[PDB]
């Protein structure tokens, strides 16, 4: 933000914040135009942020731009859960508190995605998102 | 006195009375009869206060219902005007029957002011001496005083004393003036806080700043004992539809937005962080989300409420469980996800005013959050802060307005009005993003009000017209009538200067600069009177900015000197600290020899509760007209609010409005009849609205005074104040605007019943 937005353009906050700065899906860093075309144009090649390996991959970003990166991923691993439980048996029958339940548990997972702090139902959340892919798929 | 209104004894502590009285008593009475609103306009000249407590105290000894009587007041500081009037017309009564009291009657101002404790008042902050009070004199924190010694829980020990010996009675027989309270509950090292604060249910009479019965985050501990049967009292509270909706009125900023994410973070933290230590009183907490909105203690709570009611007193609230939102990982996260979102939404390059709804439902587009179980922010951060029972408040400061915001927004709809400022205009070209928030109609708020009682009386010096009120608030009273000011005596000469020395039309709307051709004018127009007035003399700005717009170029000019050269002037500060040492100096300087010249803005808080004296009050100025656009369309957005929800246009209602707080001001030069003082103003719509004046003040104003000279008008005032200074006392005319003691009234109101 402040200081915080580049490893070329660091102090770009009030240095014409025009060009995307933007986030790899899989580097969750602020990335400037400067630095992320240098890299996305030859392929997956890692950035420098503050000396950082993380890889930038393909052509294949995504949009983050001031949205709280870290929170805008929960955000994500809410939707990751949104998009996990797009198709989820909630209000099939139109239960409330069963979709009330059904819900916490969609939010645990992202919870559980999301927190990382001790997070090992995040490895599972991810095999029952994949249990809900399995049920997606089939 | 003692007289009657054909029911009731009037036990009127002094010796004269006035016509005005005893017509406002022949109504108030009548109103107290029929219960209703009856919006009645008396001159602030005349102390209505009298006339007010008189009947009504009268009214409760003599008829043995109402034993409840509720006075709102606009300050505090009429409370303890109020507060010794009725202790006076209590000793008076007392005086003049002896001892027929057995009587609770106190004001209420905040825990602030009376919070004993030297330490918690030792504290500026108000937030912070309610809050730490609050702490120090805890629920819990009393828990982790007496459960485990230690010294880390102190106590303020006046609540204590209070359960002690103040929480099995009342103070003894006295009703407390602020003065009388503080001196009495310091002897006791008492806490008048929490001595109202169980006293709601036991003063025979309660008086207080409109808040407590409008701010529903404090108007929340109402009790229907004293409150249903009871009679709302209500003087000068024209400028309250502006408090209503600033009730309901929220600003925010993306600094508080990072001190939200601040906060918010740091609940991760604080939730975490017990969760190792104690997740299982908040897996309990979840099945007291999982039963209901854990009203069992979410309320019964002596001291723990950490969140407050900002919204209406739990009328539009909803109490099963918040869905997935019962987890407080969950609830931080939506919470996470809204704030940024609300960034998201705070960081929009220009002014929009978003609907209730489609911002709504724009988060649902943009985070899928429901709008029902969004109102429980309020009751479940207020439910979680206390499981948590965190030792700090200031990072969890942003996010209590946030509890308020996501509630209220959440709650309200096409009555209020979100709308997302990219800057400040006054400070503009900058990043500084407000994403202001308010109501739209006042009477939402006094619905309510309206709902709970019938016997509410209402009235001003300033009202007018008394119909926009029940236009704007949506109700009927029962008598719509103005008090004219019975006076044989001039006391006050109106003046309309449209014109100057220079003749010239001078006006403040032109624009919030400045034009020595109207500055210097008003300049050298303003210097003549420092010579001729004596001490107390002051000016009403429309604005602050515009007021110190004007002060540095006639600093600049050698106007200055002069008026020092002849009197003393005194500044209007921000703080109110040297404000109100400005203030009682300006009076000590009023009061001494050497004259004093104020200068304040009719928008200014001085106009709001400060009175002024023959003396103190001789020479009121009103700079131009008091305007308000000079900010942004959010009046108009409010206006084109009120030009489609009332048949009121700008103008109208800005006259109305304007007009009303350039009354609201003058209303202070008078003390009595006794008093008197000159009334110049300078505008050139001046002229315009003389209608739009109360009455009794429209009747002052005779037509040859509308846009005079200042010249002329010196020369009006000037044998003005020899004749006022001359000692009129014909002792045999004024029996007539004094009707005189015990007699005349008995005499012939009685001959007039025809
Ligand atoms: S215990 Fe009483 S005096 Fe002490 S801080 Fe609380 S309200 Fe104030
Ligand atoms: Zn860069």
């Amino acid at each position: 933000e402040n200081k915080d937005m580049c490893p070329i353009c660091k102090t770009d906050r009030y240095l014409s914040p025009d060009v995307k700065f933007l986030v790899n899906p899989e580097c969750y860093h602020r990335i400037c135009e400067s630095c992320v075309d240098r890299i996305f144009s030859l392929g997956p090649a890692q950035c420098p942020y503050k000396g950082c390996d993380k890889i930038l991959r393909k052509n294949k970003f995504k949009t983050q731009i001031f949205d709280d990166v870290e929170v805008e991923k929960e955000v994500d691993i809410r939707k990751r859960v949104f998009n996990v439980f797009n198709k989820t048996i909630d209000d099939f029958n139109g239960d409330l508190v069963e979709y009330n339940k059904y819900l916490e548990e969609v939010e645990d997972i992202i919870y559980k995605l999301d927190h990382g702090i001790d997070v090992a139902k995040t490895e599972e959340k991810l095999r029952t998102y994949e249990e809900l892919n399995k049920q997606l798929i089939m | 006195m003692k007289f009657y209104i054909d029911d009731l004894p009037v036990l009127f502590p002094y010796p004269k009375i006035y016509p005005e009285q005893y017509n406002y008593m022949c109504d108030i009475k009548k109103t107290l009869d029929v219960g209703g609103n009856s919006i009645l306009e008396m001159p602030s000249g005349t102390g209505k206060t009298v006339s007010l407590l008189s009947l009504t105290i009268a009214y409760q000894m003599h008829y043995p219902e109402h034993r409840k009587i509720i006075y709102c007041s606009r300050t505090m500081s009429e409370i303890e005007k109020a507060l010794v009037e009725l202790e006076n017309l209590m000793d008076y009564r007392t005086k003049e029957l002896g001892y027929q009291e057995d009587f609770r009657g106190l004001g209420l101002t905040s825990r602030k002011n009376l919070c004993l404790h030297p330490e918690v008042s030792k504290e500026r902050k108000g937030t912070v001496v309610d809050e730490k009070c609050r702490r120090m004199t805890n629920g819990q924190a009393k828990r982790k005083l007496e459960e485990d010694p230690e010294a880390n829980v102190e106590l303020c020990e006046y609540h204590e004393n209070l359960y002690n010996i103040e929480v099995e009675d009342y103070l003894p027989k006295g009703v407390f003036s602020f003065e009388k309270l503080l001196k009495y509950c310091e002897e006791k090292t008492l806490c008048p806080y929490f001595i109202v604060r169980r006293m709601i249910s036991l003063c025979n009479i309660i008086i207080y700043s409109y808040h407590y019965l409008l701010d529903p985050k404090i108007a929340e501990r109402v009790s229907n004992e004293v409150s249903k049967d009871s009679i709302v009292i209500f003087d000068e509270a024209h400028n309250i539809d502006n408090v209503c909706i600033e009730s309901l009125s929220l600003d925010l900023t993306t600094d508080a937005l990072r001190r939200a994410t601040r906060g918010a973070n740091a609940l991760d933290e604080r939730i975490s962080e017990v969760r190792k230590v104690d997740s299982q009183k908040l897996q309990d907490e979840y099945e007291k989300l999982v039963q209901g909105l854990h009203s069992a203690d979410i309320l019964t709570d002596q001291e723990e409420p950490f969140v407050e009611t900002p919204v209406l007193p739990q009328d539009l609230l909803t109490e099963a469980i918040p869905g997935n939102i019962r987890r407080a990982e969950h609830f931080v996260s939506f919470l996470k996800r809204l704030i940024e979102y609300l960034k998201t939404r705070m960081k929009v390059l220009h002014v929009i005013s978003e609907t209730p709804k489609s911002f709504l439902q724009h988060l649902k587009q943009l985070t899928f959050i429901e709008r029902k179980p969004l109102r429980f922010c309020s009751e479940r951060l207020s439910l979680l802060v206390r499981t948590l029972e965190v030792t700090e408040v200031e990072d969890f400061t942003a996010l209590k307005d946030i509890a308020t915001f996501a509630t209220l927004i959440s709650t309200y709809e096409e009555g209020f009005l979100l709308i997302i400022e990219p800057y400040e205009i006054e400070n503009a070209a900058v990043p500084n993003p407000i994403m202001r928030f308010t109501c739209l109609d006042a009477s939402i708020a006094i619905k309510p009000v309206f709902e709970r009682f019938s016997s509410v009386i209402i009235t001003s010096g300033t009202i007018s017209p008394l119909d926009m009120y029940p236009r704007m608030l949506n109700f009927k009273t029962v008598l719509q009538k103005s008090y004219a000011m019975t006076l044989a005596k001039k006391s006050f000469l109106p003046m309309i200067i449209t014109k100057g020395s220079d003749q010239v039309a001078i006006s403040s709307r032109f624009e919030i600069r400045n034009d020595p051709s109207i500055v210097r004018n008003y300049g050298s127009m303003l210097v003549e009177f420092a010579k001729i007035t004596p001490d107390g003399m002051v000016v009403f700005f429309p604005s602050y900015l515009y007021m110190e717009s004007i002060v540095s170029m006639w600093q600049t000019m050698g106007i200055l000197d002069e008026v020092w050269k002849h009197k003393l002037i005194l500044v209007e500060t921000p703080d109110a600290q040297e404000t109100s040492l400005a203030l009682e100096t300006y009076r000590k300087a009023c009061s001494n020899g050497r004259g004093a010249i104020l200068l304040s803005v009719a928008r200014g808080k001085v106009s709001e509760g400060i009175d002024f004296d023959h003396q103190y009050g001789r020479t009121v100025l009103m700079i131009g007209i008091p305007f308000q656009y000079t900010e942004s369309r959010i009046l108009k957005a409010r206006l084109e609010f009120m030009r489609e929800n009332y048949r009121i246009r700008e103008n109208d209602f800005l006259s109305f409005d304007a007009m009303r707080h350039a009354a609201q001001c003058l209303g202070r030069v008078l003390r009595g009849k006794d008093d008197y003082g000159v009334m110049v103003l300078a505008d050139r719509r001046f002229s315009r609205k003389r209608s739009q004046l109360p009455k009794w003040i429209a009747q002052g104003l005779s037509d040859a005074d509308l846009n005079l000279s200042t010249d002329m008008a010196i020369s009006n005032t000037k044998q003005f104040l020899r004749t006022m200074a001359q000692p009129t006392d014909p002792k045999d005319q004024e029996g007539v605007s004094v009707w005189s003691y015990e007699d005349l009234i008995k005499h012939q109101n009685s001959r007039k019943d025809q």
